[PDB]
């Protein structure tokens, strides 16, 4: 049935839909009874000639009555979805005429399911650009710039669903972007609502719903609002073509203004409006005037809006900020530096999340401990102030690893599993077709405590529990944190006091290995050292020791011998 | 100021072996206003925040208070009031220093009953609001842990309530379950973290899946307030509520209506986030969905729910929830057969990624539906994936049994086109040792003898300057191919075959200048030996020469137990040396050769060998 046989099966509902309350199985259900998956190399044009005029005369009828519930929105929602689901490599413009008549129609009016073909019919448009060039670029695109220049009468109406993922961008683009500009203009720099400037009287400081009551309908502000995250998303793309003119300090309050109006009732818009984030912190000039307009202090746990949908934003937004923070590097004042490693240790310290986080916070740690060494070399008046941060940062190691012990059992617990469901799932691979191991001797013998363990057990488990391997993930994170540590622990040497008041014999001797650390210092240095012994029973059996223990045993040795 | 406090009375403390005070608790007090002076003096002028002393002290504080309450009469009053002094900073919990003491909290069975009182004013610190919603949510850890504490190590709610006898708090959570309506005021009053509806929702499904038979007169307040949490806007809110509605419908007290609604609602726009949790549900729901749809005959429109979602949003990545919820169940089955066709071109265009083992399991599915009989392009179609994908490249081990199994219930040469292409000669072998096995099952392979002799040409001479794996690989179909009961009442079709293949080892074994060469002829004289009892018996003083290469080179890996790399080609030519003991020794007829080989076993028995083929030359010498 992959011919001209699936005429026959709607040859009697060859005519058009009469009484169209009770028809609703007879022409529009042609692509869902059973001709809608069958194979098609060049199988099409023997009956995709039947199904423009057939879709054409079924288009020519159903006008744009919207308000009434389905007498016949059901046959158009299903031609609708019909002109996503046909591929073709001929005939474009038979497609192409008999679309444009309904989305010049639906500009201003969006309201009671008014003109959702477009988000669906222009995307269907581009795929037949991008099959081959139809020469037609400067008709379709216009519809897109009334709706634009339709959006100030939207806006005067509310006292949406523009969707322009593709709407712009065909991956040419060999047209002008200065009507791009105004009409990104038109709606971006300006407040989306009256309101918003007067909420700020209570800034003393940020908003967790987005308007305290101020809008009847309150359904508006979240289409607006997702409409301009799309927007926000799509303008990125512009960048690397050519340079963006006309304004450039723009950018900053408006990105921390709809990171403040996110809804908490979704979490789709969040994902591609961090997306634009860090695709706009990848370049290399737009990433320095972005820190000092937010100031670095809008930049935390504001961005999640509802604490049950900020538990897979985490590992993305935290990625981006700390990923921005390394790639300056050099704006940071001591204040900033204190900021940071006091929310990343934070990070690092919380079980919550994956331990890839917990590695990139512990790696982006390592990677300002350059940057604290230099601004104190800079000036040695706040030399003692630097070297205390140095003390905070790998007391966060060590709780980290003390993190681990403490689920020491626990963790053992869940490599017995690792060893069944390993054990039963390689004993299963020994039933091969493979020979020359039988048929040989056949051919010659022929002849002759539950602490960690009760989040496993809540009915809504939301998550299926990890199988990896648990000791393998411990020994990832001690050799990382280890190595971490013997870097910070050899970079500490430069915070010497000077040795005229020990007045020792020989200073050359001193600032490599002897210094001076105070009480609540070498108290983590005795816990660094009880752990990193504790932490060696990951690594028994399960001079006679594994290899991984016998690495982090140097790693360990290594740590305290540039200690004084 | 605020270390000294601190360890001085650690001091105090500890050179007593219990409380100085001894459990008093007023100078402890003082050292709880202590710390919120010295916070809101940090919090004030900012001059030195978030040092290591700070911390050091606030852990030492935590140790000594946390030891005062293990240490006395009263321990319900002053945990929560430790809970109100971090209200506004200082960590969300003391790891294992505070949920140490909760985990001591959780006594097995309540024998002493004080934890009961604590989960009755522990639910009175929840619902009145005398802190912020961080507190509230330790309170649900607390709660929550020891709820499904006495549920997973122990019956579930077996001890706390046996006839209604006290209750205490379940009073009390019906006047919390009583406030959910007009939404329990979350758009009216200012709630940011949602981990208190989970709470919520987690507790009534702790509730629901322990054990609903003893309680019955709360069943209706249960099922608005799990009914009322669907009317949100969020996802996974709203996918816990239908997983909690789920297990309650699956449990008992089961409508007719919205089951069905329930049902399409769950197998209906589900995005990325929220898999495992549409997983739960429908394989909570769908057995007794299918039970109480069942019991009235023709009702059979579940099935057709989901053929109308899975043809809605057709050749999308959100079909594969619905093509793993067919394969999770079966035996609910093998009533469709539009379901094949769909699966097996859903197959067909995710093959061309990750997903391969999806497919598998697809097919996996059907011949599930096979063995529980005991169409017709779509045979042709679900073979030539399965062949597709063996020779695109565990799992394909498990294509190979299928299609074992699947062949005996393309029949054609397709392999003419099969670097990677030593790869793909190998699964080709692979393919070609079952699928010429599983037709013709009479032993009728010699139709097609010069298709798969053309077919087999370019691989039987292989090995003469790449690896070993393919001769080692085709050895198994060569082995098969030259068993067709002999030429004694046939015409002569696998004789000329036998002719090429013996005129072949004979070609090989004449190269002698590299260890390529010798290994063609001693496998196939070997499956022609194993095979047949007739082999190159004229020509025989050839593998008496291969044989003497193979000692005078055993004599290059004398001096040198292994190699340090390229270890595999030493024992394979040990491993043939087995091979070319048994096939020069079996056969006594030799003429001349007799003296010099035996004077090679003899040097093999002088020079230092490995005994396991040690002990096969002295069982051949016992033979």
């Amino acid at each position: 049935m992959s011919l001209t046989e699936q005429i026959e099966q709607f040859a009697s509902r060859f005519r058009d839909d009469d009484a169209t309350l009770q028809s609703r199985y007879s022409t529009l259900s042609e692509l869902y009874d059973i001709m809608e998956l069958l194979n098609s190399p060049e199988d099409y044009h023997f009956f995709l000639q039947a199904v423009i005029p057939l879709l054409l005369n079924q288009l020519k009828e159903v006008p744009i009555s919207y308000d009434a519930h389905s007498p016949e929105q059901k046959l158009r929602n299903s031609m609708l979805d019909i002109f996503n689901r046909c591929l073709m490599n001929q005939t474009f413009q038979p497609y192409a005429m008999e679309v444009l008549e309904f989305l010049l129609s639906v500009l201003p009016k969006e309201n009671e399911e008014n003109g959702i073909l477009c988000m669906k019919v222009l995307t269907t448009l581009f795929k037949s650009f991008k099959s081959i060039l139809q020469d037609k670029l400067d008709s379709f695109i216009r519809i897109i710039i009334q709706i634009y220049k339709n959006t100030p009468n939207l806006i005067n109406q509310t006292f949406l669903r523009s969707s322009m993922f593709s709407f712009k961008i065909l991956s040419e683009c060999p047209i002008t972007m200065v009507t791009l500009y105004s009409s990104y203009k038109q709606l971006t720099s300006t407040s989306l609502p009256e309101f918003t400037p007067l909420i700020m009287n209570l800034l003393n400081t940020s908003i967790s719903t987005e308007i305290i009551n101020r809008p009847a309908y309150c359904d508006f502000i979240l289409a607006q609002i997702k409409a301009t995250s799309f927007l926000a998303y799509v303008f990125i793309r512009g960048y690397a073509p050519e340079f963006l003119q006309d304004y450039v300090n723009f950018v900053p309050d408006l990105i921390i203004r709809l990171l403040q109006d996110c809804p908490s009732e979704l979490s789709s818009a969040r994902k591609e409006l961090l997306h634009a984030t860090r695709h706009i912190l990848s370049t290399n000039y737009k990433k320095l005037f972005l820190p000092k307009l937010d100031y670095l202090f809008d930049e935390r746990i504001l961005i999640g809006n509802g604490f049950t949908m900020h538990e897979t934003l985490r590992p993305l937004a935290y990625s981006t900020v700390a990923d921005f923070i390394h790639n300056i590097r050099s704006e940071l004042q001591l204040s900033e530096i204190e900021k940071t490693i006091k929310i990343y240790t934070g990070y690092l310290l919380d079980e919550s999340l994956a331990l890839t986080v917990q590695i990139m916070s512990a790696k982006l740690l390592l990677n300002l401990v350059e940057r604290i060494l230099k601004l104190g070399k800079e000036n040695p008046q706040e030399a003692p102030r630097a070297k205390k941060l140095l003390m905070i940062i790998i007391d966060s190691y060590m709780n980290r690893f003390k993190t681990l012990n403490r689920q020491y059992d626990t963790i053992m617990k869940y490599y017995g599993r690792y060893e069944t469901h390993k054990k039963e799932k390689a004993e299963k691979l020994k039933n091969s077709i493979q020979d020359n191991d039988k048929e040989s001797e056949e051919f010659m013998r022929k002849v002759l405590v539950e602490m960690f363990d009760i989040k496993n057990y809540a009915p809504i488990l939301l998550l299926p529990t990890p199988t990896n391997d648990p000791i393998k993930d411990a020994f990832y994170l001690y050799r990382t944190l280890m190595s971490f540590l013997k870097t910070i622990i050899h970079d500490l040497k430069v915070f010497n006091p000077p040795p005229n008041e020990y007045t020792v014999a020989n200073p050359k001797l001193w600032a490599s290995v002897s210094r001076v650390f105070s009480y609540e210092e070498v108290i983590v240095f005795k816990d660094l050292f009880h752990e990193c012994i504790i932490g060696l029973k990951f690594f028994k059996d399960h001079v006679s020791a594994t290899k991984d223990a016998r690495e982090l045993m140097d790693y360990l040795a290594f740590m305290f011998m540039q200690m004084d | 100021f605020f270390t000294n406090m601190v360890d001085l009375f650690n001091t105090m403390v500890i050179t007593n072996g219990d409380e100085w005070l001894k459990k008093k608790g007023n100078m402890i007090l003082k050292l709880k206003d202590m710390l919120n002076l010295t916070l809101k003096t940090i919090k004030e002028n900012s001059f030195y925040i978030d040092h290591l002393q700070l911390n050091q002290s606030i852990a030492k504080f935590q140790a000594l208070y946390l030891r005062f309450t293990e240490l006395s009469e009263r321990d319900q009053n002053p945990l929560l009031l430790d809970f109100i002094d971090f209200s506004f900073s200082n960590g969300i919990k003391a790891s294992y220093s505070l949920k140490k003491f909760i985990f001591h909290n959780i006594i097995a069975s309540s024998n002493k009953e004080k934890q009961n009182n604590f989960i009755n004013d522990a639910t009175l610190f929840v619902l009145s609001d005398k802190c912020l919603d961080a507190r509230i949510f330790v309170l649900k850890n607390v709660i929550n842990s020891t709820l499904i504490y006495e549920v997973a190590t122990s019956g579930s709610l077996k001890s706390y309530l046996v006839e209604d006898k006290k209750p205490k708090w379940l009073e009390l959570l019906h006047n919390k379950i009583w406030k959910n309506s007009n939404a329990i005021l979350a758009y009216d009053v200012l709630d940011h973290h949602d981990l208190f509806r989970f709470e919520l929702l987690q507790l009534s499904a702790i509730f629901i899946k322990a054990d609903p038979e003893i309680i019955a007169e709360i069943k209706k307040d249960i099922i608005k307030f799990c009914w009322n949490f669907i009317k949100l806007e969020d996802t996974l809110i709203k996918q816990s509520a239908y997983l909690v509605t789920s297990y309650f419908i699956s449990k008992f007290d089961f409508p007719i209506k919205v089951v069905t609604q329930v049902f399409v609602a769950l197998l209906r726009s589900s995005h990325v986030e929220a898999r495992y949790l549409v997983k739960q549900s429908l394989d909570v729901l769908t057995p007794v969905l299918h039970e109480r749809m069942n019991a009235a005959g023709t009702p059979d429109t579940w099935i057709n729910w989901v053929k109308r979602v899975m043809v809605e949003n057709s050749s999308s990545q959100n079909n594969i929830l619905y093509q793993f919820l067919i394969s999770h169940p079966d035996l609910f089955f093998n009533s469709r057969d539009l379901f094949i066709s769909n699966i097996i071109h859903h197959m067909n265009k995710i093959t061309f990624s990750d997903s391969h083992t999806l497919a598998i399991d697809l097919a996996s599915l059907i011949l599930y539906w096979e063995n529980k009989t005991l169409s017709l392009h779509l045979r042709e179609a679900c073979t030539a994936f399965l062949i597709r994908y063996v020779c695109a490249s565990e799992l394909g081990l498990r294509a190979i049994n299928i299609l074992s199994e699947l062949i005996s219930d393309v029949k054609l040469v397709y392999f003419e086109k099969f670097s990677e292409n030593i790869l793909y000669y190998c699964m080709n072998a692979l393919d070609v040792l079952y699928v010429f096995f599983k037709n013709k099952t009479k032993e009728w392979i010699m139709e097609n003898l010069p298709t798969i002799q053309n077919l087999l040409e370019k691989c039987i001479k292989s090995d003469h300057h790449d690896v070993q794996e393919a001769l080692q690989k085709v050895l198994q179909v060569i082995m098969k191919a030259i068993k067709a009961q002999g030429v004694s009442v046939i015409i002569e079709e696998e004789s000329p075959g036998k002719t090429f293949i013996q005129m072949l080892t004979s070609v090989i074994t004449q190269d002698l200048q590299e260890t390529s060469s010798v290994t063609a002829g001693v496998t196939l004289a070997w499956v022609l030996f194993m095979n047949f009892p007739d082999n190159i018996v004229p020509l025989l003083t050839p593998l008496m020469k291969t044989f003497s290469k193979l000692c005078k080179d055993h004599l290059s890996i004398s001096q040198p137990k292994d190699a340090m790399a390229l270890e595999e080609a030493r024992i394979t030519t040990k491993l043939l040396e087995k091979v070319l003991y048994i096939l020069s020794l079996k056969v006594s007829l030799l003429g001349d050769s007799r003296r010099p080989f035996l004077s090679t076993v003899a040097l093999l028995i002088d020079h230092s060998m490995d005994q396991n083929f040690l002990r096969k030359i002295v069982n051949m010498s016992r033979s």
